[PDB]
């Protein structure tokens, strides 16, 4: 039943039913929804999961994609040494206010918003410090 | 906590110390190597009738400090594994209740102390084994881990060496031994001409065993001249491996771009947890594209990448060109 | 010919374990060699009177379960040689039938049967040469092909090292065999003087024979200070030779992309081979374009094809802006 | 005979008599068999064989190559070679829908019929498995 | 002053021939090492009964000569110090008033001069301080320099070699001397036992002591094995790390391209220094820009900055049709 | 002259085969190595109490064929120094007028000659030149160039080497010999002492002299740790250098493409040449730049060259879209 | 006080309290003076300053430059490394003649006011030399 | 008087009297003489001479390849070398119907009246070699 359901969100993408999402497929679900990718973005988006190399998803790179999420263990080692770049005391901490320049401040930044939920899930120490390999391991779960 | 924090502070700054070394604070590092070098000094002379009683009290006084001192320092060592509270003893208990590290060093210095207290061998066996426990350091295998990937990395090439140099080393033993076995009483068996064999082609050469008829030198020399070389070749080939790896840790060091990219993939992540099925597919995408970009930056950028951004922006270049064009071509003409 | 079938395909799994070595699956690799390597030991462990029973019954029980077990392998090798049908035994023949690697073997088994059943000599040049019957892996030459390339590559400059270290070694046994004749008697003749200087040069120095005279002396310091080296080189070389060939295989495996490459030059193949003038003409020449490109994947795309396809580009870019400023002359000026 | 049939073949491409065929007189025959090459391609072409560099192919060089077809031992090395890279149990043999799904979904897709006629030249086996070192061996003959 | 000037001149010339080498004007270097050189060979001749009187009269000779000609060069060199005025005395005074290279040469000269005047250790280890007043050479550290800066870098991994070599030393020792501590009685202690050990993995092999029994003697050749290399491991990294930097060397003097950078960073600096806010700030920002385009072409230029450039020129041609596109659209459509 | 054309197109076959050597015909090279070698090997085995009648009469038919062989080979060679006529014996007289290898030969031949026909040292001594005379083989350099590249190239380096190992030799020498010179007698003069640490830090160890008091052996324990790696720098720094320049032979092989530059550059040295003001200075010019072109593409083309042109092409497509750009401004707006 | 009117100098082109200045803002202000810097030159500057690779000058980024100008230890080493250049003596002395010719015909050419200011500056030897080091050391100070 | 003849050349090309002649001033005279090299070409040119680097030739780099021509050594290897390329018998000789057809169809290809006047100059042999070496001696002469 899981399948069937990544089947269906599948099709959205093939609405024609050619067993592949090139960047017109996805692209255009996408700018659906508001979102204004780049050509260049959407190749790398498909470039990320097309073993083929023909520029295409097919659905079992789509389902493999899809059940594994963030789930395995090159996700939580990289985003461990992520977190690791903005920890130079080498102690597994990083402080809620350094946490919160940094997703505001670089890359795309997350709104106030987005940081709040962000410290708040995180399960803050009376200090200020979180410990962020238990963080990861929530999003590795 | 106030106090309670500051003191947690000044234990964390001395658990660093004993744990992680640094550009200066490496002195309680440098002293349990002084110990443990001077027990061994100590040792060594000893076993040359001196430890009458001037060795023998420095060792009375030795093991004394020594007992007590790492004692305190497993005490303290345990007592600040982690950060003030709730890591200090809690990870600490995470860390120690299964590690084949933790309590493998207690047991030993629990052995080691019930039978010194309730001859040479166990004393100095004891000792190096405590060199091993200062290998300690890095998780006892910071030059392991390295020595181990240089090996590893050339691994069949290494494996051509030995290979090349036991058949050398059999096949010239059996020649010299049967050229020899009549008049040399060097080469009784053959196992003495393994044994002089073994101490030739290394280039050791004590001189006990050597040929004596001009059959076997000129065996000797031949066999000499064809496996020296494969004997000396694992120190040449993992010399090279070693500059060689210095050499590109200089040039990915130059790299080293992940200022942005490693803000990026935690918010790519934390976007795609926040989520909790189209719109979930494309956050997981822009997650594995800034999981790749956050690594890449490290190490996988290379010469390829250029060319492959060159093909992408020079077809937009074309395309580009082409654009105007079809505007041109379906207005003006 | 199911029943046949799976019976074929368990004997084809048997065939590739006995004959292609995998990650986990070299217990019979292992096992053989720890045959041979044990009977090595009980070889040597003869020869120092030890053979009296002990060794001797050892000696019959390891010769019988040898000849068994090789026998047997033997059989299986052939006998599995191929798949299912049409392979395990037709192209067995097709192999057999003329190959300097498959009868030759036989040769030596039977050869060495009839021997032992109907001294130290024959049983251990044949357990070296069954040592060799190990080095069969990898078509018996893998390590050699390896070590073939490497030295074979540095060929000249081996011989620069190889000639200059051994003119340094006679003139240098020459001048140290005349400085030496009257007094010292180790330096009898010029054929110990050369003993001296082999020995002396690769580092070995047994002490046996030794310069005492002054003269003598200064002489054999400065050649050997000038020719040690020589002699260390070939070392060096292949070494160093050995690191950076590890290095490049990194360099080129991180490229190895040829999974369109090959599809495309087996169908520009299949496409010429299906014509059977002009028109084979083109194909002719689209099929050396796809046997290029797919050579190139793997490792002879270097850094000046950066460059041809930069001039190329920008050659592309001159010609459609040039299209255009012509067109815009036409229309509107 | 043989090589006054390739000099009629050579002198459609040369046209002028000028002896040598560039990439105007190549794709020009090209197009007007219905192919549509671009100038990258009839560039990669003429280079195959173009020893002097100056862009050209000469009758000593289209003999050459006429007279070679594949029956030199590179090529047969090569095609072999690529087989080899779908050839994961080492064993020399692929199955016959395996090189169906190849030919006909990588690279310069052979049609249906393309591949159909491919697959009946090859001796297939009783299983469905294609010995393709003996294919190659057919194509290099 | 004229006359003063041309003298003033030629001293010059021979301050820089006693301070800078170049491809001709070595000769005062080099006679200044043939006489160390000749006083240490008659130092060597002494000391096997020839200073009767012919070794002694050289002595005397050449100690007078010796003491004589280094007076005059320590006089000519501060007296030659700089260039003709205000140079040659005052930033002599300048760069000797407090240096660790200037007083301490004399402070050396004249007590020798005081020992000699008003047994073999004096004047030999005079004489070897000499070839380190020799060393002076380059600021006493030109090699020193090379040296160290190629043992700094590979720092982490001689380490590594260091320490397993050590380790393999020691406990090597140990086992051997347990298996030979009965019956060899040249492992008499353990002390006894690290020579032999230190003996060995250097491949020097004396051959004074050696083990004897069985199981000492395949002790010391497994160790051997394991531990031979470890100590040949620091030449093999610091070769091939020499010969990499060598090869760096020519990339480096390809570039090297401070033609205009040169001038152009004294000239920023000095349009910044002639403005004694906001005007200030724009020059302190072109004058960082103008230093880091100065070292850059140097050295810090690297392949980095091509690939940054293209996408940079790729984006520059990409707006420059954006922006026409947008004309276009505007006006034809 | 035509059959003196074919004879004298033989006579420069033969030439070619005794001047440059090929992939197969290299026959009379190995069989002049053959003959001196066989006569090295009665040599050696002279001295030894045979030449009694067996190894004289072979000293005896092989020196009158060899002086019959080279004197009829110097004939041929001279005879067939050039091409058929004009340069068979004209161009000889050019080269061998004033030659350091031409009439050299002759004299060591004739004065041989002399010596022999009207003890061991002149036979010896004259055959080793003759490997000498085997040394002719690409201008008596071939390896002596390449090793004289080579070592040049890494000339400051080894010097830091070289300097570093005598400072540690003599320094050591002496502070053993200070140590070992009351009991010791193997130290009894200085001069033994060098002779020991010569023979220690290069790892030889005869092992006729060695320390035996234990401050004595802590210094040479310390001294070889410390030396031993500078006396094996050497070899790894020229064996590192060789590997790194065959990859560099490989990496600028594959350019090598002076097929048009070269012949432009013919072209534009006789278009000046056939000048014979401003006309020819342009000649001149471009005579300049074909050179370069020449040259550049056999090894001067670098990554400089990369990063050059990528600029000036982007600077043309960016000019060109200037064009455009101002004739849309000038018409449509 | 010094902070404060850097502070001031700061707020000339953060005109809208953004605290950042950008190519746009650094750029406003010189053209406003009658410079004319290229906006790759604008990036450039930008970049020497900025840590957080952004684009932008923040304030202590500002700061820090303005009161370092060239007084730090790589400035004057570099400075001197540039006279060595045109030192073939290797005596530290350059010609005044030399130093006239490199200034006002190499790079960014100084005009003859602009060059005889320099001149008057350095202390000149009697015979017409240069002793740059202590020229390095008035401009490092 | 040798060194007034260049420097009355080096004024038609620099006729403002400013002592540098860039590709300006040397297109400009080239083209007046019907020649028509492209600027790329002009500059590379220039830059054989231009030690300053900044894209000019001034008297004194005028009047040394003035007074050099071919005549230095370098000159003589590398025609020399260039002969090489073309003789595989290694023995300094080439017929003189292969130097004809290099001349006439590699490179800048000379006309039929230029190669008749270069075979003349080489003092052919009677069987039709020509000795490179002393030709490459004339032209360095
Ligand atoms: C024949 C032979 C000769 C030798 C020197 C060795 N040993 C080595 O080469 C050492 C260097 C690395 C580290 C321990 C090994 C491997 C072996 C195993 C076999
Ligand atoms: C003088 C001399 C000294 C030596 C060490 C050698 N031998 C080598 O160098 C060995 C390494 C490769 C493999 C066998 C050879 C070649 C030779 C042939 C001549
Ligand atoms: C175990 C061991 C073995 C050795 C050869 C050394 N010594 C070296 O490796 C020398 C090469 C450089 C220069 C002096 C050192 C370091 C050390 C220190 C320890
Ligand atoms: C201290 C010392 C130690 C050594 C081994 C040498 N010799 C070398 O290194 C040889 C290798 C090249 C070729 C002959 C030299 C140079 C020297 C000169 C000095
Ligand atoms: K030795
Ligand atoms: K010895
Ligand atoms: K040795």
């Amino acid at each position: 039943e899981q399948i069937a359901e990544f089947k269906e969100a599948f099709s959205l993408f093939d609405k024609d039913g050619d067993g592949t999402i090139t960047t017109k497929e996805l692209g255009t679900v996408m700018r659906s929804l508001g979102q204004n990718p780049t050509e260049a973005e959407l190749q790398d988006m498909i470039n990320e999961v097309d073993a083929d190399g023909n520029g295409t998803i097919d659905f079992p790179e789509f389902l493999t994609m899809m059940a594994r999420k963030m789930k395995d263990t090159d996700s939580e080692e990289e985003i461990r040494e992520a977190f690791r770049v903005f920890d130079k005391d080498g102690n597994g901490y990083i402080s809620a206010a350094e946490l919160r320049h940094v997703m505001t401040n670089l890359g795309e930044k997350l709104t106030d918003e987005e940081v709040d939920e962000m410290i708040r899930e995180a399960d803050i120490d009376g200090d200020g410090q979180v410990n962020y390999e238990e963080f990861v391991q929530m999003m590795t779960a | 906590s106030a106090a309670h924090k500051r003191y947690r502070r000044l234990q964390n700054w001395v658990y660093n110390v004993l744990e992680r070394p640094r550009g200066w604070a490496f002195v309680y590092h440098v002293f349990i190597f002084l110990l443990v070098f001077s027990c061994l000094v100590l040792s060594v002379l000893s076993t040359i009738q001196e430890h009458q009683e001037l060795a023998n009290e420095c060792l009375l006084i030795l093991e004394f400090v020594m007992i007590v001192v790492f004692g305190l320092e497993y005490i303290v060592r345990v007592w600040s594994a982690g950060c003030c509270c709730r890591y200090r003893g809690w990870q600490g208990r995470f860390r120690f209740a299964r590690k084949p590290f933790c309590v493998i060093d207690f047991i030993v210095f629990v052995a080691s102390v019930a039978v010194i207290a309730a001859a040479t061998s166990a004393l100095r066996s004891m000792r190096f084994l405590q060199i091993l426990r200062m290998v300690r350091m890095d998780r006892r295998g910071g030059t392991w881990k390295l020595l181990g990937s240089v090996v590893y990395a050339h691994s069949k090439e290494l494996i051509t060496a030995w290979y090349i140099g036991f058949l050398v080393l059999i096949f010239a033993s059996f020649l010299v031994y049967l050229a020899e076995k009549d008049a040399n009483s060097d080469f009784s068996s053959y196992a003495d001409s393994l044994w002089w064999g073994t101490i030739t082609l290394t280039t050791i050469g004590y001189g006990d065993k050597t040929p004596h008829t001009w059959l076997g030198r000129v065996l000797a020399a031949g066999f000499a001249l064809l496996g020296i070389s494969f004997f000396a070749l694992p120190a040449g080939i993992l010399g090279s491996g070693f500059a060689l790896k210095v050499q590109e840790q200089h040039r990915q060091k130059h790299f080293e771009k992940r200022r942005m990219p490693a803000a990026n993939l935690i918010q790519a992540a934390w976007r795609l947890y926040s989520t909790d099925t189209v719109i979930r597919s494309i956050r997981i995408l822009k997650f594995l594209v800034a999981k790749r970009k956050f690594k890449e930056t490290l190490r996988p950028y290379d010469v390829k990448d250029v060319i492959e951004q060159y093909s992408a922006g020079h077809l937009d270049m074309l395309g580009r060109i082409k654009s105007l064009q079809t505007r041109v071509d379906q207005i003006v003409g």
